[PDB]
Order: structure tokens, then C-alpha cells, then sequence
RNA sequence: GGCGAAGCUACCAUCUGUGGGAUUAUGACUGAACGCCUCUAAGUCAGAAUCCCGCCCAGGCGGAACGAUACGGCAGCGCCGGAGCCUCGGUUGGCCUCGGAUAGCCGGUCCCCCGCGGGGUCCGGUGCGGAGAGCCCUUCGUCCCGGGAAACGGGGCGGCCGGAAAGGGGGCCGCCCUCUCGCCCGUCACGCACCGCACGUUCGUGGGGAACCUGGCGCUAAACCAUUCGUAGACGACCUGCU
RNA sequence: CGUUCAUAGCGACGUCGCUUUUUGAUCCUUCGAUGUCGGCUCUUCCUAUCAUUGUGAAGCAGAAUUCACCAAGCGUUGGAUUGUUCACCCACUAAUAGGGAACGUGAGCUGGGUUUAGACCGUCGUGAGACAGGUUAGUUUUACCCUACUGAUGAUGUGUUG
RNA sequence: GAGUGUGUAACAACUCACCUGCCGAAUCAACUAGCCCUGAAAAUGGAUGGCGCUGGAGCGUCGGGCCCAUACCCGGCCGUC
RNA sequence: UGCGAGUGCCUAGUGGGCCACUUUUGGUAAGCAGAACUGGCGCUGCGGGAUGAACCGAACGCCGGGUUAAGGCGCCCGAUG
């Protein structure tokens, strides 16, 4: 028979593979579309969820009831240390996909960046890139890569740059840096790569990437919640108290002629630790980190043009379960995906 | 019935110089050139007569689905001859009841915006076809003028601005509003 | 010993009829430029035959259901799969002998492409009928890569232009040769033309 | 029984939720059929909670690029340059490329004009003979001489270019060294002539493993378990640290 | 009929078809058992489309409201009574459209009334008892096996790993 | 046309049927038979058997050629009569 | 026209049938119920109709060659390549 009262579907039909993510770093699945009109710049960046706080600000939108009055606003503090560029990679479009062409790594690679290529840093002999780095100081090695750079300028279409974060400027316990390729959007391929050639083994701050009141997206991994029931994995209706086999389960699954339980039927399983791409997040303040000219500059971290205080964004006792922020930061409107100390893209 | 032959001469004037790359006929003259490929009709195009006095088209062993394509070959050709000699002028009269329709061109005639149509706040940006020039007439308060050489491009742009001024969920028989075709003419009458 | 078949201008099932029988006889055939196969009927007909194929999915688990391939190579690979006994071991070893590609692989860019006169549009279809390309139809089903293929096929097309121009440059030198040497090869030419050569 | 850190939690607090393509229905343009007219017959336009793609999730008995590749007290590897011996199977010359039209093509000089390419004109074919009803090589061999072809050619180490969609044993300069042997016509003989009896004849230094060989060049680790971490977790698994 | 006007909307007297969401007809499957009604929860599908998207026609002046088309993407409620499927009413709403999946769904739940054994009332029967008349109380067993699915290890090849 | 339409208290007035001015070959009307379309809407995704097919691999009428069943002929063997 | 005929004893099993060309009863109709002749399945394999009670052909000891019925000859799949 037909259903008596119609009801919307519990749970989304777009997020069926609710598995634990095979990766821990947030991954950019789709970079912004290229256009040879704007100058070269970055497109993605790696951050860490530090904590959350309030913003009292003036909303000046026309036509609202909140016109010319103040609100409080939950934001998220993301400590965003500057990158170290340690290589570039080229991509060429194929009928079978978008295949990479060549990877060129930098000469001097930081030890934090070298921790990524090892599953056991203590027992390793740290022999990574010991012979590759000998292809730079020699004239034959430099000529061997000079044509390699020119090979990218002729055959490659999409140029992505390899950058990693710094664990030396963070309160994190871990020291293994996170690598991610970042697509460079600009004009033609030739001068776009030459910008990355000049910016090798350099420091990339956040102001080169993002600016004031930018309207950006957040990529991260959900806070894992373990193996949860179907009444919390899908928020289904709880069965009444008089049930014998339990009341936190889906009562009827399917019909007799094969509705042999489908992918669309809500079942118990893993809840949390899912890769999510949540978009439309407004930046309110790109921060400036700790810097000393003669004295310590805690003054200009959480000071506005009306506050005039010496407070930093670190609360009394510091951020809970994260540490104390020392570097420049990005403050994102609203809550973001992931727990504390989570690698956010 | 498969008719053995179906023929019609196309008498062209002396001031038009035409050529053909197989079935792709090129018509040029005073007001410019016109190119229109005549493929997928499966008929031949024979340009006979010295000093190019006429064009002849035949169809061998055809039935009534492509007997009807014989005359549309000539009819497209004469419009190319007419569009090069005298052009195509489609005057575009605007009809309104209460709210006057304000029409003005932007680049040369390419972009035409329609405003104060039924008092609508939504402006209507309509692009013309390439090679079609638009302008506002004189000696009368509101009428639009479309110029060009190709009959298909000019009249499609006229239908674009005719279908842009349509009334929604009202009585069409009472709300006689919008811009409509007034006359189908040429740039000069010779 | 390996056939290279140009896919442009061929019917879908007519070329598959020739290919599938030749595969089962133990002879490798390579079908290339699979965006060029065209299908009889108007375009809006063949779209709904293959769009209704997209609706053919198993309700309980579409992941193990029918794999709706979107590239024109695998669409042509699909229609040969149904015409071969792929459930047996002879059929499975037959599909290894069939290599089907979109565009022009650089493996086969300098190979001469065979044409089957039993499957061409002009010889099989009436000139007044309508036909629909598989390359245009595949893009509207979800095949993304027609702009990448068109840029690469345009690059392959002009690369063969210099080679053909060099082939004509060598051919006029081939033709120029017997016009100054015929006074000493006139004892070797008639023995070819009294046995039916060079006429 | 109050209050309550941290952690979970509520539309019971808060944040976010997207851009294109084709067209359906429809309204049309040109326009015959049916010298008139018509959205239709060829063709063309607009066209949506429709369909599909983009956004987002997983990532295939699917590929790609890069790094390190076992100095130890042995050993073991990688690249390049000789004979036997197991297994696996088909195999019996290669064709090294225009695009495209089908009521239409091919190749030229270009007296002519634009930036070797294009257009007009002119010339010979068009069941294709600048033919895949087709092209190249053809192997029984060696020994002397004469005739046709060559003298600018065969063969024997470094520099310079063209190739990326899954990348070509391709072209040019010579040399310290060897020929009128290579291939086309004719004299002259020889080669176990195995006495009629079948898997003969190549791509075959074919792919994989075992150990012997001679010489040269270059190498020095990684993963897992154990412990810790707790951004994770039923257990596995995942993120970390540890002279 | 529709103020005149058959076809805007309708349409008698006649006539042609579709459906198994009704009752029928048959006994073809099962009586070495396929758990027999509803309600709750949940998944999917159909269009004979209630509303929303796009449209055409109205006895379409506007508004409101009817007829028709592509169209199942998204929705179709809270409650009083009754075990109810149904049914009626109140309020909100864009609408509160119709259905299928062994008349979906009992090793998912309940047992409310059908349908055991105890009883009471009314009718019938001399009687034991009968009533598809009414009321009351009346045990809802097992997955650890295979498959499907949810998650979690892995495996196949890339000489080994990242 | 003692008249088909427009407007007057009725007139006045215009226009249609019809005829003439120009053009030059088949046209019109009603039935009837084939192929195709509408009529033609159900629930797991769905079936000329599938792939596919449109100078058919769709339909009708046919002509050669070709395939095989334990069917027929010939031959070998067994058994029964 | 063709076939060697007649006759006497015991005797198992069967006594639920079904389908089809044609005729035909009741029923709107039914893969419904009930009759006549004939042929089949039951009891029977084989080729074909994709699949299969009853449809077409054709009935069967074990094999080789040849040829066909009904069906077919784009591929699956033998054959109009």
C-alpha cells in the first residue's frame, strides 16, 4: 500500500559514502577556473582551527531591522602560519583526464617538510633528497633542469605549486608538515611559472593569498564521533517505549518483493570524520602575528579602532585544547568544520 | 512518383556578381557580400549564361519531400539578391496603452533595452544578430528601425524584440501591448 | 597485422558488425577517432535511446548496477561487448584484442587508418535521411572532454599537413626522376607494361 | 540536595546551502509543398522545478610524476659490454600518417593578387592508375671475366635539431679505416646430389626464474611489529613524537 | 444546456476502449503452515498533476476561478471521535492529489478488535449449544547460518615503500 | 442578388456575390485502400532474445545460393523378429 | 488397392486427466466449467518457436558420408560477405 502521510527523506542522498576519510588533510577537489586577465596569485592555503570567540560589529545593510544597530557574532580563529614553497608541478590535459607532466622540487628542503616522506622519523637515516639535491650546484645538473623548466612552458597547461606549513611556529605537538599542491591562477603559462621560479624557497604570507572581507570556502575533515547509531547518524524518529527489540533503530526497512535493503535506507555506521567542503565563509579580519621591533607587540592583535586595548586574540589561559596563537591568523564568520588543532584548507 | 526532372531559372540582375563553391553560393554587390551554404538539400547548382545572367537548379528522381525543397532554393537566393541590391528594412512599431515604451540603442544598433513596458521595473536587454543595424525612426513619435542584408538575421532580431514585449498571465485580447512588425521593406526602392 | 580503423563516417552497429566478427577470428583491430561514428535517425531520437539507458539502474544499489560509460570510445566498446560472447573465456580473450581509443593516440598517429566501405554513412544511409554524431551526443550525456579532444585533434591535423606536404615534395621529385632518366630505363619499363604495370 | 570545569549535545544557540549546456511544452523567422499562405517539409531563434554536466561524497583487478632503494662482520643490488640449461605461448615480410566532399575530387605551373600558405584563372584524369583492384624488399650462396648502373654511393664515433594525448632505434657534418663485392644482363664451375615421403623457412640476443663467467662504473636504505600520542577509535584502521 | 451560439465549459439517446488502488467470477500455486486487520517507523516507484516551474484557451476587464500540455524535481500538516481501512469536524497551509511495492512493512513494534480455552446480556433450540449480534480479560518464540546493505580491515598488479 | 456585410428614427454613403484590366497549365470535390501518427496512463530498472539496424538488419511479393534433427539414402556393428 | 488369417485360456495396471484445428452449451469474459470427431502431452526424447506440456517438422539401438523438413543465413550463432 501507499504511505499514509508523506514525509521528507531523513538524511541527504548526496553524501552516501559516510566512511572515515582516507586522508587527514583537507583536499581541494576543484580549483577555481583559470582566466588570463588577472595577475598571478595563490588560490588555496592551509590553516588550523584554533578556537572561537565573539565579534561585536556594526551592520550597515540597507532595508533590515538591524540597520544602524550592533550585533554579536560567533567567529572561528584559524592560526595560519606562512608557507614555505618547496617545489612546483606541471599538468597537461588529456582525453583520459588531467595528467601530471613533471615535478620539480626545491634545492633546500626544510626538515619539517622532509618529515612527510617518512613513516618513522626516529628509525630513519634521513636520506631523503640526498642525491636529488646534488643536481643543483653542478652545471650539468643545472642544465639538465633548465630544459625541464622550458619543457613545462611548452606542454603544461595547469601549473600548481607545492607548499608546506611550518610546525616550528605552532603550539602543536606534531612536527610533520602538511604538503598540498596549490593551483596558480594568472595569465599565460610562461610568466605564471616564472613567478613560481622566483618564489622558490620563499615565505608566502596570508595577505598574498587573501585580503580584507574576502568571501571564501573552507575545506576540512569532520570531527570523528565513532560508530554511532542510526538515530544519530541519520536523525531518524525514535521508536516508542513499548518496543521489545529496541527503540533507537529504523523500524521498517523495505518491502517484500526486493527492496533488498538499498543504499538509500538509513543504517547504523560511522558518524563523523567525513571529508566536507563547506563554502561561503566571510573573512572579517586577516590577522598580523607576533613581531618585535624593540618591545613585544601584543597590542595590535585584538585591538580595533574603538577598543584601543592591548589584548591579543588568545583568551585568558589560552585557547582550550589548542595552545597560544603566535602567528598571523584568519578569522572566519561562523563555525567551521573540524575539531580543535584540525588541519583546515 | 519519382519525377525525372524539376527545373526553374533564377534570373539575376547585372549589378550582382555571384559565385559558388560547389553548393556554397556567395552573393556580393553594392551593399556587401552574403555567404549561405546550400548543402543538405541534395540538389545541384548550375551557374550558366555568359556574364552570369541566370542560375539554374535541377532535381533528378525525387519525390514530394524534395520537390518542395526545389523552390525554397530559389526563394532563399532571391532574398540574397534582394538583400544585396536593396537590403531589408523592417520598421518596428511599438504599441502601448498607458505606459509609453522607451526604446534606445547603445553601440550602433546591437544592444536594445526596453524600459517602462507596462511600467515594469525590469529592463529588457536584447541583443541583435550580427550584421543587423538598429535605429529609431523620425517624423513619428515611437517606431524602431532595423537594417541589414540577410533576411533571416534581421527578421529574427525583430522577433526577439517582439517576443521580449509579451504580457504574462493576463488577457492578451485586452492587453494589446508590445512592439510589433509594421512593414517589411527595403533600404531603397529603386 | 593489426588493423587501424578510422571511426569517422561509420555507422555504430555496422562498424561493430565488421569489427566483432574480425576479433573472434584472432586478429587485433584498433578502432580510433571514436567521436566520428554517427548514428542513423535524427539527433533527438538517439539521445532518448541512450538517456533511457541512463535510467536503467538497479534501485537497491546502483554502484554494482549498469556502468553507463560516457566517452564515445567506451560507448563503441559497449556495443561490441553485447555482440560478443563475453560470458565465456573465448569472449574475454577477444576483448583483449580490441583496443578502442578517442582521438588519435601517438602510437597510431603515424599509422594508416583503414576504412570499411560496408559501414560508411554515404554508402549505407540514404542522403535524405538524418544522422547523429556520437561525439556530440556523448558530451550532452556527460562526456566532458570534447574541447580537449578537439584542440588535440586540430594539433594532430596540422601536424600531418607538413608530412603530407613533404610527401608531395618527395613525390614531385619521384615524378621528376623518370623525366630525365627515361633514356636508360627504357629497357626496364616496357616489361612492366606488357604485364600490366604503370598503365 | 545546590552550583559546576572540560567533553558531547538542541533549529532549545549559531554558520552555510551554487553555475552552465541541450532542448520538452510553447511562441516564432525564412520558406515551399499548393507561383497565395503557413513554426516544417530542408534550415534557424527564444524556451523551464525537465534531462545532463558543473558544486559536494567515494575513488576501478586504472593510470601519472617524484624521493629513497639494504657497506656490516658478511653479503646483496642497479646500468653497460660471452655459452650451455627449464618454462610460456602464438608466430612464418613490412606499408613511416592529410583533411574532407559524396548533386563532387586529385595534382601542377603559377603569366595575377595577398600573409612556404591562400584565392581566381589555366591544364590532364575522375569506376579512381599521384589506383590498398594498390606501394617497397625479395634471401640459395660463392668463386673468374665481360656488358648496363654508380663515381656525389654501401659500411665503420662524436656534436646539432624535430617528438608529451599513452612521447621517434628519425634527419645533417665528417673522420685516422675498407670497395668498384653489394643490385640489372651474359661465360665459368663448386657447395652431403643425405638416393620421392611431415611439423622446413623469421619477429628470436622473445617474456619469467635459477645459478655459474669475464671486465668496468655507482650504491647505501625503507616498511612493519613494540612504545607514545588522541585531532582518531568495537578490534583492526587513522594522526603524532621518540641522542 | 450555456441570455442568441453544439463543441469556453458541458453534453442526453447511443457507442468504443484502459486499469487492477473496489467488489465480483475461477480454483491454477501452497493445508509435513508463506504468521490472518489496523496503527507507528522507514525506503523506493507510477501519473490518472492538488500546489510550485514553464505555457496555450476561457461566458480570462483586474482579482479570483475553470479546460488543456511538457512535467513526479520538491511538498502534501496538527488534532477531537472510532481498533478501524473508511468516515465527519476544527485550525493552519501553496496544497492539505490519488495510489503501488505478497491489499509494502509482527525473527521491526503494538495487540485495539477480529480468531482458542473463563464469563455476561438479547434471540433461537426441550437440551447440549449456535449467532459475520454486543461487552470484558486473555504468553506475539529464535539470527551466531547464506545473501543484501551499513560501516572496518584488506587482496589483485605497479621490482619495494612513501 | 427585388440582395451577404457596415451605420442612420428612414435616408446619404461604402462593400460583397458577379463581370471586366494583367499573368499562362492542369486543377477541384467526395469516397476508398496501404505504411506512419494521434487516440494510447502504473507503480524494482526492462527487453523484436540482446547488441543494434533506416540505399534496412523495418513491411509486402518473390528469384537463386547456403546451414542442420536421433528426419530420408548408402555403408559398418549389436540385438529382436 | 494392400495385408499370411482364425481361435481358446489366464492375466497385471487403469477407472482424478489435460491441451489443440473444427462444431458447440452456461457464463460479459476467463489459463472458467461442461459435450462431439481427430491428433498430441500424460508415457516422448530431437531440430525449430530466445526461454517452454499441448505449437511446426519429425518420433529415437551405437557410428561415418551425403541430403533435407520446420525454421532460418548483420554479430552473439552454422549459413545471403
Amino acid at each position: 500500500s501507499h504511505r499514509k502521510f508523506s514525509a521528507p527523506r531523513h538524511g541527504s542522498l548526496g553524501f552516501l559514502p559516510r566512511k572515515r576519510s582516507s586522508r587527514h588533510r583537507g583536499k581541494v577537489k576543484s580549483f577555481p577556473k583559470d582566466d588570463p586577465s588577472k595577475p598571478v596569485h595563490l588560490t588555496a592555503f592551509l590553516g588550523y582551527k584554533a578556537g572561537m570567540t565573539h565579534i561585536v560589529r556594526e551592520v550597515d545593510r540597507p532595508g533590515s531591522k538591524v540597520n544602524k544597530k550592533e550585533v554579536v557574532e560567533a567567529v572561528t580563529i584559524v592560526e595560519t602560519p606562512p608557507m614555505v614553497v618547496v617545489g612546483i608541478v606541471g599538468y597537461v590535459e588529456t582525453p583520459r583526464g588531467l595528467r601530471t607532466f613533471k615535478t620539480v622540487f626545491a634545492e633546500h628542503i626544510s626538515d619539517e617538510c622532509k618529515r612527510r616522506f617518512y613513516k618513522n622519523w626516529h628509525k630513519s637515516k634521513k636520506k631523503a633528497f640526498t642525491k636529488y639535491c646534488k643536481k643543483w650546484q653542478d652545471d650539468a645538473g643545472k642544465r639538465q633542469l633548465d630544459k625541464d623548466f622550458s619543457s613545462m612552458k611548452k606542454y603544461c597547461q595547469v601549473i600548481r605549486v607545492l607548499a608546506h606549513t611550518q610546525m616550528r611556529l605552532l603550539p602543536l605537538r606534531q612536527k610533520k608538515a602538511h604538503l598540498m599542491e596549490i593551483q596558480v591562477n594568472g595569465g599565460t603559462v610562461a610568466e605564471k611559472l616564472d613567478w613560481a621560479r622566483e618564489r622558490l624557497e620563499q615565505q608566502v604570507p596570508v595577505s598574498q593569498v587573501f585580503g580584507q572581507d574576502e568571501m571564501i570556502d573552507v575545506i576540512g575533515v569532520t570531527k570523528g564521533k565513532g560508530y554511532k547509531g542510526v538515530t544519530s547518524r541519520w536523525h531518524t524518529k525514535k521508536l516508542p517505549r513499548k518496543t521489545h527489540r529496541g527503540l533507537r533503530k529504523v523500524a521498517c526497512i523495505g518491502a517484500w518483493h526486493p527492496a533488498r535493503v538499498a543504499f538509500s535506507v538509513a543504517r547504523a555506521g560511522q558518524k563523523g570524520y567525513h571529508h566536507r567542503t563547506e563554502i561561503n565563509k566571510k573573512i572579517y579580519k586577516i590577522g598580523q602575528g607576533y613581531l618585535i621591533k624593540d618591545g613585544k607587540l601584543i597590542k595590535n592583535n585584538a585591538s580595533t579602532d574603538y577598543d584601543l586595548s592591548d589584548k591579543s586574540i588568545n583568551p585568558l589561559g589560552g585557547f582550550v585544547h589548542y595552545g597560544e596563537v603566535t602567528n598571523d591568523f584568519v578569522m572566519l564568520k561562523g563555525c567551521v568544520v573540524g575539531t580543535k588543532k584540525r588541519v583546515l584548507t | 512518383m519519382k519525377t525525372i526532372l524539376s527545373n526553374q531559372t533564377v534570373d539575376i540582375p547585372e549589378n550582382v556578381d555571384i559565385s559558388l563553391k560547389g553548393r556554397t553560393v556567395i552573393v556580393k554587390g553594392p551593399r556587401g557580400t552574403l555567404r549561405r551554404d546550400f548543402n543538405h538539400i541534395n540538389v545541384e547548382l548550375s551557374l550558366l549564361g555568359k556574364k552570369k545572367k541566370r542560375l539554374r537548379v535541377d532535381k533528378w528522381w525525387g519525390n514530394r519531400k524534395e520537390l518542395a525543397t526545389v523552390r525554397t532554393i530559389c526563394s532563399h537566393v532571391q532574398n540574397m539578391i534582394k538583400g544585396v541590391t536593396l537590403g531589408f528594412r523592417y520598421k518596428m512599431r511599438s504599441v502601448y496603452a498607458h505606459f509609453p515604451i522607451n526604446v534606445v540603442i547603445q553601440e550602433n544598433g546591437s544592444l536594445v533595452e526596453i524600459r517602462n513596458f507596462l511600467g515594469e521595473k525590469y529592463i529588457r536587454r536584447v541583443r541583435m544578430r550580427p550584421g543587423v543595424a538598429c535605429s529609431v525612426s523620425q517624423a513619428q513619435k515611437d517606431e524602431l528601425v532595423l537594417e541589414g542584408n540577410d533576411i533571416e538575421l534581421v527578421s529574427n532580431s525583430a522577433a526577439l524584440i517582439q517576443q521580449a514585449t509579451t504580457v504574462k498571465n493576463k488577457d492578451i485580447r485586452k492587453f494589446l501591448d508590445g512592439i510589433y512588425v509594421s512593414e517589411k521593406g527595403t533600404v531603397q526602392q529603386a | 597485422q593489426v588493423l587501424v580503423l578510422d571511426g569517422r563516417g561509420h555507422l555504430l552497429g555496422r562498424l561493430a558488425a565488421i569489427v566483432a566478427k574480425q576479433v573472434l577470428l584472432g586478429r587485433k583491430v584498433v578502432v580510433v577517432r571514436c567521436e566520428g561514428i554517427n548514428i542513423s535517425g535524427n539527433f533527438y531520437r538517439n539521445k532518448l535511446k541512450y538517456l533511457a539507458f541512463l535510467r536503467k539502474r538497479m534501485n537497491t544499489n546502483p554502484s554494482r548496477g549498469p556502468y553507463h560509460f560516457r566517452a564515445p570510445s567506451r560507448i563503441f566498446w559497449r556495443t561490441v561487448r553485447g555482440m560478443l560472447p563475453h560470458k565465456t573465456k573465448r569472449g574475454q580473450a577477444a576483448l583483449d584484442r580490441l583496443k578502442v581509443f578517442d582521438g588519435i593516440p601517438p602510437p597510431y598517429d603515424k599509422k594508416k587508418r583503414m576504412v570499411v566501405p560496408a559501414a560508411l554513412k554515404v554508402v549505407r544511409l540514404k542522403p535524405t535521411r538524418k544522422f547523429a554524431y556520437l561525439g556530440r551526443l556523448a558530451h550532452e550525456v556527460g562526456w566532458k572532454y570534447q574541447a580537449v579532444t578537439a584542440t588535440l585533434e586540430e594539433k594532430r591535423k596540422e601536424k600531418a599537413k607538413i608530412h603530407y606536404r613533404k610527401k608531395k615534395q618527395l613525390m614531385r621529385l619521384r615524378k621528376q626522376a623518370e623525366k630525365n632518366v627515361e633514356k636508360k630505363i627504357d629497357r626496364f619499363t616496357e616489361v612492366l607494361k606488357t604485364h600490366g604495370f604503370l598503365v
